């Protein structure tokens, strides 16, 4: 079973990319690389008022089908 | 008092209180802008 959510940055721009629960938020990024163009290193997930990290996996945030989660970039050397 | 939708009523990054009946996109929403102008990424 494979399930779809959709990420939204600073600038507005939809992403509609497909995950899986056992998946982890660091891998929802690495698809979504492909798709914008920045790497999951820089890219990071908010939801359910938590900051979602590779610490934790989609199951473990409760994201379901159709989550509406945002896009951060907190550049290091830039 | 039937508000909440959200895991937080403050902005734990800007200590600001977020706007009543407000939904979880909301709180995210700032959180996600807040959290970019931060320079911790605590877990909150
Ligand atoms: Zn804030």
């Amino acid at each position: 079973s494979h399930m779809q959510i959709f990420v939204k940055t600073l600038t507005g721009k939809t992403i509609t990319l497909e995950v899986e629960p056992s998946d982890t938020i660091e891998n929802v990024k690495a698809k979504i690389q492909d798709k914008e163009g920045i790497p999951p290193d820089q890219q990071r997930l908010i939801f359910a008022g938590k900051q979602l990290e590779d610490g934790r996996t989609l199951s473990d945030y409760n994201i379901q089908k159709e989550s509406t989660l945002h896009l951060v970039l907190r550049l290091r050397g830039g | 008092s039937h508000m909440g939708a959200a895991a937080l009523r403050s902005c734990p990054m800007c200590q600001k209180e977020f706007a009543p009946r407000l939904t979880q996109l909301d709180v995210d929403s700032h959180l996600a802008q807040c959290l970019a102008e931060s320079t911790e990424d605590v877990t909150w």
